[PDB]
């Protein structure tokens, strides 16, 4: 039940914080409480070196169901980006946070995250969610590569 | 439609290139009809066609994995050959083709080969790996080699297969996995190969890490991968293949290996030490990782091997190296984080060994643990007050969250170090006190801190030698003063068992609390101490008393800190004889009573009403910690302030926020005075019927149901409540009628009164001014509310009612008249239209109806189950049959009954 998610989320911040890629952020959120909350984490995705998202860090919302790890987390950039599938709401679209495609309960935080890097830089064209980014990949790609680099800039440090 | 390259071809123009969302989803769903059709076994070949665009070619690809991997059945035995065949050489032709439609070939290519063994292909890797070897450049091919074998793996992790079919294509994929590590080590160990090469290699090693293989078949992969940490283009692979292989569930199962590998991790610290040099934070980063994931996953393991001790040592030492990294997190590195679980992990399995192995190791470690005690004080310090300025947000955060974490090492530090741990910060602190930057001397105080709450009580003598030292530090920064406020409150609870040092600490939080800057903590502080040493701080209320109000008179702090003031003093109070507290309560209301006053013949504003609002506040705060029990000054109090409490009822008895506040004022003094509140029962139930009808709040059904409880039993005080209890009766059903799930909290509260009234006055069911039928109605409508707090409420009505059959006249007739339509409410609420939740609630309602309403029960059942359908489609005659003969035992237990509703309501869900 939540309390078997809870328990499994426990683990994964004890593994995250002992192993994770340089440049990632991933943390639980507090309650009113002040207690920690295990099913709404704050992360933030760094662009790949080497990329057109180089430079920038996209902050991202993971919020977990009750039947975690059986359902995969729901993952949510604040604020939406301009990429293929990516939601306007900011929903990712991806095929490993699908219950009925990818989705394994041994999935862990750090290949989720990993997974969201990397489709960033790789827009996956089975699937659009956003009308104008994910038809201009395809129609334009220069305009593509230019905008995207703008939102990189956007999202720098400060 | 019909599926063809044309069509199909088409409709990807549409979905890629037309801007409008509808078409597309349009143009989605016709592919994907087109994907999975029978065309696609004809379409898919020629989607790849040259002419098509790489994007268009792709869904030919996809189109072919699809079919294979979704329809093997449409595929014959004696054309498996010939498939395979075609595959690979759409494969080469592709070798040199688009990369999107090659890796998704090599997907289409691997789920044929999974299906296929374990018979139908005895050696897929060995036929796989021969014919590249054998039309395209070598690293074309050797690239295209290397994505079928990463992708095998990976689509073996996403194929549902059965536990019997499964473990043959495992088993067969484990024996396969003998052809492909030989295949990586040549291309690593061949200086030809290049570093393109070298990046999929690693990334197809790591693929089949997550395959489980045994650790020892990596010792050569692993060994080359270590050695690319070298070249700065394969440093991401290496460090995450490393990783991932020593991060294996079975890892552990061969702890040989392991040992072997501590060296190479040692071999680095020449890496590390550069890096840190340089300043390049991505790299100690890595090979921190690397460390870390050795020593944190098999700690115990390696420590268990004694003859290796010194291996294992150095690389503690390491993982110290990366723990005490130079600069500052997160901004100068973001490293050291990395290693905080680790020190949990060492210390924890030290204290597990017994005898000899933890006597030994403990003579080994303990010189280590207070090395580390040195590096997290210098972590835990903060940068300079420049430097901090061009911190973001995020960085600050990060090194607040940085910080806790160093206060849960602490923590533990402190369980293996015990009480010299403590001698040690004294001396720090001491030292630098007499032999200065506030981050320093904040730093070592945080270490206190952070300890304060775990310390046992039995080797505190150090801890009154450092509780005089705070006294002499010289608060320079915000920062520096909350640590101070904080340290003393987490000692809160010591210094009740030590009443001689509050002299000592007590000062520093009576000054801090005149600075606003210093509100927070100063207050929660003053909560903690007033809470905890209440009966020795008798002597110095005085004193807390008079500059906690002039702290108030100089509106130092927010309102919100203000109430918190407000129940330190409560506590405060408690302790000092009724004498005392009646002049300290009169000093700390009087100044307020005034500003009230001048508010109350006031013209409501937005402004007064903040005011008005705050002010009562106040009031019951103070009465909420102030509890007498466990003369009545309070009472006096009531009794005197009630007079303007009226005042303001009257311009203000419509508003919500101000009408609750009131409500608040008399729950919590209520809840501290019970029955010692008797005298103020006849003003209250009048000030509150009138603060119903005008509008109407759960807070005051609450307070009347607390009335209830509490004066249930005496007869004398009573009868004003019972007034007060058909009022609000009369008003909650009247507002049910208008609009009745508007209000799921008053619903819910009305049924706790109700069922408070049934458990401790049932007779009040006899008063002729109650509408009994009404109130069953509104019981067994809340029912079939959506929310679980107000249905819990509603059955816990209905499980007081009905004992009381027989027992009150007028329930009896209720429950005759109109309990069929209860039971059907119920029955519905089994059948589905409740939450699985609240099944356990409902069978306690079906309890008590078989206990007290048998004869009605057995009646009723049987013409509620009659009509097919009902409660659910889903039960048969029979099952309907078998769930009534069984509820309608006249010998059951309560547990049983809920068993029975459990069953039942499955088959009604499915």
């Amino acid at each position: 039940m939540s309390g078997i998610a809870l328990s499994r989320l426990a683990q994964e911040r004890k593994a995250w914080r002992k192993d994770h890629p340089f440049g990632f952020v991933a943390v639980p959120t507090k309650n009113p409480d002040g207690t920690m909350n295990l099913m709404n984490w704050e992360c933030a995705i760094p662009g790949k070196k080497g990329t057109p998202w180089e430079g920038g860090l996209f902050k991202l919302r993971m919020l977990f169901k009750d039947d975690y790890p059986s359902s995969p987390p729901k993952c949510k950039f604040e604020p939406p980006l301009f990429h293929p599938n990516v939601y306007p709401s900011g929903t990712v679209c991806l095929s490993i946070l699908e219950e009925d495609k990818d989705w394994r309960p041994a999935i862990t935080i750090k290949q989720i995250l990993l997974g969201i890097q990397e489709l960033l830089n790789e827009p996956n064209i089975q699937d659009p969610a956003q009308a104008e980014a994910y038809t201009i990949y395809c129609q334009n790609r220069v305009e593509y590569e230019k905008r995207v680099r703008a939102q990189a800039k956007k999202f720098a440090p400060s | 439609l019909d599926f063809t390259v044309e069509n199909v071809e088409k409709a990807l123009h549409q979905l890629y290139y037309d801007p409008n969302i509808e078409n597309k989803n349009l143009a989605q769903k016709w592919l994907m009809q087109a994907q999975v059709s029978p065309q696609a076994w004809h379409f898919s070949w020629q989607l790849l066609q040259p002419d098509k665009v790489p994007e268009i070619q792709y869904f030919g690809a996809s189109a072919l994995h699809i079919k294979i991997s979704r329809y093997w059945s449409d595929i014959p035995t004696d054309q498996y050959e010939s498939l395979k065949a075609q595959l690979f050489t759409q494969i080469t032709r592709f070798a040199s083709g688009s990369k999107i439609v090659l890796t998704r070939l090599c997907v289409a290519l691997a789920s044929l080969a999974l299906s296929m063994m374990p018979d139908a292909w005895p050696c897929a890797v060995a036929d796989m790996v021969r014919l590249f070897q054998a039309p395209v450049d070598g690293q074309g091919r050797c690239l295209a080699l290397l994505e079928l074998l990463t992708v095998l793996p990976e689509e073996f992790q996403t194929s549902r297969l059965p536990q019997y079919r499964k473990g043959l294509v495992r088993t067969s994929l484990a024996v396969e996995c003998g052809a492909v590590f030989p295949l990586l080590e040549q291309l690593l160990q061949q200086p030809s190969s290049p570093s393109c090469v070298r990046q999929k290699v690693l990334k197809c090693f790591s693929s089949w890490v997550q395959l489980e293989v045994p650790l020892q078949d990596c010792e050569a992969l692993i060994q080359a991968a270590f050695a690319a940490l070298q070249d700065s283009e394969l440093f991401d692979s290496s460090v995450e293949a490393i990783v991932n292989a020593i991060s294996q569930p079975d890892a552990q199962r061969y702890v040989n290996t392991l040992l072997k590998l501590i060296p190479l991790v040692l071999g680095l610290q020449e890496q590390l030490r550069q890096a840190v040099q340089n300043g390049d934070m991505e790299t100690s980063h890595g090979i921190c990782r690397i460390a870390v994931a050795l020593g944190e996953n098999h700690s115990r393991a390696l420590l268990d091997q004694v003859e290796h001790w010194q291996s294992f040592l150095a690389l503690v030492n390491m993982i110290m190296f990366c723990t005490g990294i130079p600069g500052h997190y997160p901004v100068n590195e973001t490293t050291s984080s990395l290693t905080l679980t680790f020190w949990y992990t060492l210390q924890d399995d030290i204290l597990s060994f017994e005898a000899e192995k933890q006597a030994v190791y403990q003579q080994v470690y303990r010189p280590v643990y207070f090395q580390l005690v040195d590096v997290l004080l210098h972590k835990a310090q903060f940068p300079s007050d420049e430097e901090y300025g061009f911190w973001s947000s995020d960085e600050k955060e990060q090194f607040r969250i940085y910080r806790v974490d160093i206060s849960d090492t602490l923590m533990y530090v402190y369980e293996m170090l015990g009480a010299e741990l403590l001698s040690n910060l004294y001396d720090k602190l001491g030292r630098l006190l007499t032999s200065y930057s506030w981050q320093h001397t904040e730093a070592l105080l945080y270490g206190f801190q952070s300890i304060a709450e775990t310390i046992d009580v039995n080797y505190s003598d150090v801890v009154p030698g450092l509780i005089g030292l705070i006294p002499r530090i010289s608060i320079s920064n915000v920062q520096l003063a909350d640590t101070v406020m904080f340290t003393i409150g987490a000692l809160s609870e010591w210094l009740a068992d030590h009443p001689v040092m509050i002299n000592s600490v007590l000062p520093l939080v009576l000054h801090a609390l005149g600075n606003p800057e210093l509100s927070v903590s100063s207050v929660s502080t003053l909560k903690k101490i007033c809470r905890e040493c209440k009966y020795d701080l008798p002597p110095y209320a005085a004193n807390i008393v008079a500059v906690s109000q002039d702290v108030l008179m100089k509106q130092i702090h927010k309102t919100s800190q203000c109430m918190w003031l407000m129940q330190a003093l409560g506590f405060l109070l408690s302790a000092l004889q009724v004498e005392e507290i009646l002049k300290n309560l009169h000093s700390l209301i009087s100044p307020y009573i005034q500003q009230l006053e001048k508010l109350a013949e006031e013209i409501p504003n937005p402004s007064n009403k903040l005011a008005i609002v705050h002010i009562l506040g106040l009031l019951s705060n103070l009465f909420t910690t102030l509890d007498i029990s466990h003369p009545n000054p309070v009472v006096v109090v009531l009794q005197q302030v009630f007079q303007l409490i009226q005042k303001v009822l009257s311009k203000w008895l419509n508003d919500a926020q101000v009408v609750e506040a009131v409500c608040a004022i008399f729950e919590k003094s209520v809840k501290t005075l019970l029955d010692d509140f008797a005298p103020m029962v006849p003003q209250l139930c009048e000030m509150l019927g009138r603060m119903y009808s005008t509008i109407p709040q759960a807070s005051a059904l609450d307070l009347t149901r607390q009335l209830v409880h509490i004066f249930a039993h005496e007869p004398a005080h009573f009868p004003p409540i019972e007034a007060l209890f058909l009022l609000v009766t009369s008003v909650t059903l009247t507002l049910f009628q208008q609009g009745p799930r508007d209000h799921p909290d008053i619903v819910d509260s009305f049924m706790q009164l109700l069922a408070q009234a049934l458990k401790r006055k049932p007779d009040l069911f006899l008063c002729e001014r109650l509408d009994v039928k009404a109130v069953f109605q509104c019981a067994v409508l809340a029912l079939k509310f959506p929310e679980a707090p107000t249905v819990k409420a509603s059955c816990g009505f209905f499980t007081e009612l009905l004992p009381r059959c027989g027992e009150v006249e007028s329930v009896g007739k209720v429950v005759q008249e109109d309990g069929r339509m209860l039971l059907i409410a119920v029955l519905e609420a089994i059948g589905g239209q409740a939450s699985r939740s609240l099944m356990d609630c409902f069978a306690d309602i079906l309890f008590a109806l078989n206990k007290h309403c048998f004869s009605l029960l057995s009646m009723w059942i049987k013409e509620a189950l009659q009509p097919p359908g009902f409660p659910s489609a889903r039960l048969s005659p029979e099952q309907k049959d078998t769930f009534s003969q069984q509820i309608l035992r006249e010998r059951v237990n309560k547990r049983r009954v809920k068993e029975m509703v459990k069953e039942f309501t499955l088959l009604c869900r499915g």
